[PDB]
């Protein structure tokens, strides 16, 4: 379906494009830049849901931590 | 149509790739001449599918610019400096027609003003030097002057002269066998015998200097000249 | 240099056979349609009928312009960008500081319907201007052709006459001296004042000094073209404030200045 | 025959060894 590496390499087309186009150059100017600009795109969303699950799990444990020191004022 | 014009872009982008792709084994090698300023002039250029059809006879300088679709019969010359463009509508030129050095026999650029009417150049034609024909028709051995000026639906019927510096407003038909001059163009006087055989004899004179500038231009090019250029200090 | 050198040389000449590959392939796919570029065929002096043009040493020939056939040009002239001198059945003559501007289109005629026919004789300090045609005509020194003129086969020219810019100029008329002659047809506008004539002269003298400055920059090589090029964007701006602080003093190189005498000062 | 710019051939090499670490750095990672 949709997937992190299909939108990150749609976001790196529209990026080399939108770059293109703010020079006021063709779209497709240096094709071999929208090729590493897919790929970079790609690498970089895998790499943000990588690192936001990631970031939840240690919040979670950070969390667990302020939680137990909340409830120690209960003792 | 629009699968071609895709196939024509996506080209394009393997092409650039291609040379890019060629000035960067050049670089490697430290060669810089692919930075010349070298000429793109084109006599014969495409706009996609809209190229010219020149007949293998008809003489072209090398310094015309023929843009689009652009038809020229046999025998035909197109001289120095002659600008033909046919993008918008197509641009015929008849057989045994010379069209003079400078002259610009061209389309209008956009409909704004109406339909795109398109020039028709009929056979044994003379048009001068630095004419200037704008979506008109000419038809069989008329005689054009030399800095006339014919804009759109004007229509020169056969045997027809348009004076010299002559401004044909719109929509101005000429009737067989008169002279019209003037700014605007009015009826001056009837055209003479002598006159068309001066026409028809000097469109003849034409196709035979034209046959002979179009020896000297296919001569090799010089390679004493392009070392000469390549060895200057 | 050495081995390093030679491999990558070896590697460079792969990447270049795999550029234009990849250059045809995509040509293919375009269908075979665009037209590719050639090298310029263009002579902007050429022969006709074993005839060769005169040009003097010190006469900026614009590349783009086509001096053809029997053609004499005189010292101190220049035929700008686009001109057309075509000496095919007949000779053209151009004397000594005049200029043909931009566009123009100079001819003859083998044979005129009626009268003699004669070639094209153009005068010393002559000013033609952009765009105009001259067809089988005479223009005598020190005179003035407009703009956008056009001169029919038998017009004379006489010294000291102006053609106005637009004019037609029906055939064998004649343009008397002093006089300045406008319209189609032209015809007789007023009398040229002394002003106007200093503004001929000065406008033939003018034009000399542009034809030095535009035959130089046309005749450099691709290594002063790029050497220039380098130089032009190496002095486009300037930090005298940061100069200042180092302590020097940065010059324009005298390939970037031009001569005094082109300058509106 | 051979390109002659030493500083160019450093950096061409210098280019190639960092496009081939970062393939290397990849698959070894
Ligand atoms: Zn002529």
């Amino acid at each position: 379906p949709i997937s992190a590496t299909m939108v990150g390499a749609l976001l790196g087309l529209g990026t080399q494009m939108y770059s293109n186009a703010l020079r006021k150059l063709p779209y497709m100017r240096h094709p071999w830049e929208h090729v590493v600009g897919m790929g970079l795109g790609a690498v970089f969303a895998n790499q943000l849901v990588k690192w936001d699950v990631k970031l939840k799990e240690d919040l979670d444990v950070m969390l667990a931590k302020a939680r137990a020191a909340n409830e120690r004022r209960y003792f | 149509g629009t699968l071609g014009r895709a196939f024509y872009s996506v080209g394009f982008w393997i092409r650039e790739t291609g040379q890019a792709l060629d000035r960067l084994g050049c670089r490697l090698q430290g060669k810089n001449y692919f930075r010349e300023q070298l000429s793109r002039h084109r006599t014969l250029m495409n706009v996609f599918d809209k190229a010219p059809i020149v007949d293998k006879e008809a003489f072209v300088a090398p310094s015309a610019s023929v843009i689009g679709d652009v038809h020229i019969g046999r025998g035909s010359s197109i001289w120095y400096g002659c600008v033909l463009r046919g993008d918008v509508n197509t641009v015929s030129v008849g057989s045994g027609t010379n069209i003079q050095d400078n002259s610009l026999v061209h389309v209008a650029k956009s409909n704004l003003s109406g339909k795109v009417h398109p020039t028709i150049i009929g056979d044994n034609v003379t048009i001068g030097h630095s004419a200037v024909l704008h979506g008109c028709t000419v038809e069989d051995e008329t005689f054009i002057g030399m800095g006339a000026t014919l804009l759109d639906g004007v229509v020169v019927e056969k045997h027809g002269m348009v004076a010299a510096g002559a401004l044909v407003r719109q929509n101005t038909r000429i009737p067989s066998g008169e002279v019209w001059g003037g700014n605007p163009a009015r009826f001056l006087r009837k055209l003479t015998d002598e006159e068309i055989a001066f026409i028809s004899q000097s469109a003849t004179n034409y196709s035979n200097l034209a046959q002979a500038h179009a020896a000297e231009n296919a001569k090799p090019l010089n390679v004493i000249e392009f070392e000469k250029v390549l060895r200057k200090k | 240099m050495g081995t390093l050198g030679r491999a990558i040389y070896t590697v460079g000449n792969w990447i270049r056979g795999t550029g234009q590959a990849l250059d045809r392939v995509g040509s293919l796919l375009q269908g075979s349609h665009r037209i590719e570029e050639h090298l310029s065929r263009h002579r902007t002096l050429m022969n006709v009928f074993d005839k060769s043009p005169l040009v003097d040493k010190d006469v900026f020939v614009a590349p783009s312009a086509s001096v053809i056939g029997d053609v004499q040009i005189g010292k101190g002239s220049s035929i700008w960008y686009g001109c057309v001198l075509r000496g095919d059945v007949n000779n053209i003559s151009v004397g000594s500081g005049t200029n043909i501007q931009d566009n123009t289109l100079v001819h003859v005629a083998k044979t005129n319907i009626s009268g003699k026919v004669l070639p094209t004789l153009i005068g010393d300090n002559v000013t033609v201007g952009h765009s105009a045609v001259i067809h089988g005509c005479t223009v005598e020194d020190d005179a003035f052709v407009g703009m956008g003129a056009t001169l029919l086969d038998g017009v004379v020219v006489e010294k000291h006459a102006m053609v106005a810019a637009g004019s037609l100029v029906k055939q064998n008329t004649r343009i008397p001296s002093g006089e300045v002659w406008g319209g189609n047809p032209a015809k007789f506008m007023r009398k040229l004042t002394d002003e106007e004539i200093v503004y001929i002269s000065q406008s033939a003298k003018n034009y000399i000094n542009l034809a030095q400055i535009h035959a130089s920059e046309n005749s450099k090589s691709f290594e002063q073209i790029e050497v220039e090029r380098a130089l032009r964007k190496k002095y486009a701006r300037k930090d005298e404030d940061y100069d200042s602080m180092l302590g020097i003093t940065r010059e324009t190189p005298p390939e970037l200045i031009l001569p005094d005498n082109v300058l509106p000062g | 025959k051979v390109s002659e710019d030493k500083n160019r051939n450093y950096a061409v090499v210098a280019g190639v060894v960092a496009i081939v670490g970062s393939i290397g750095w990849y698959l070894k990672a």
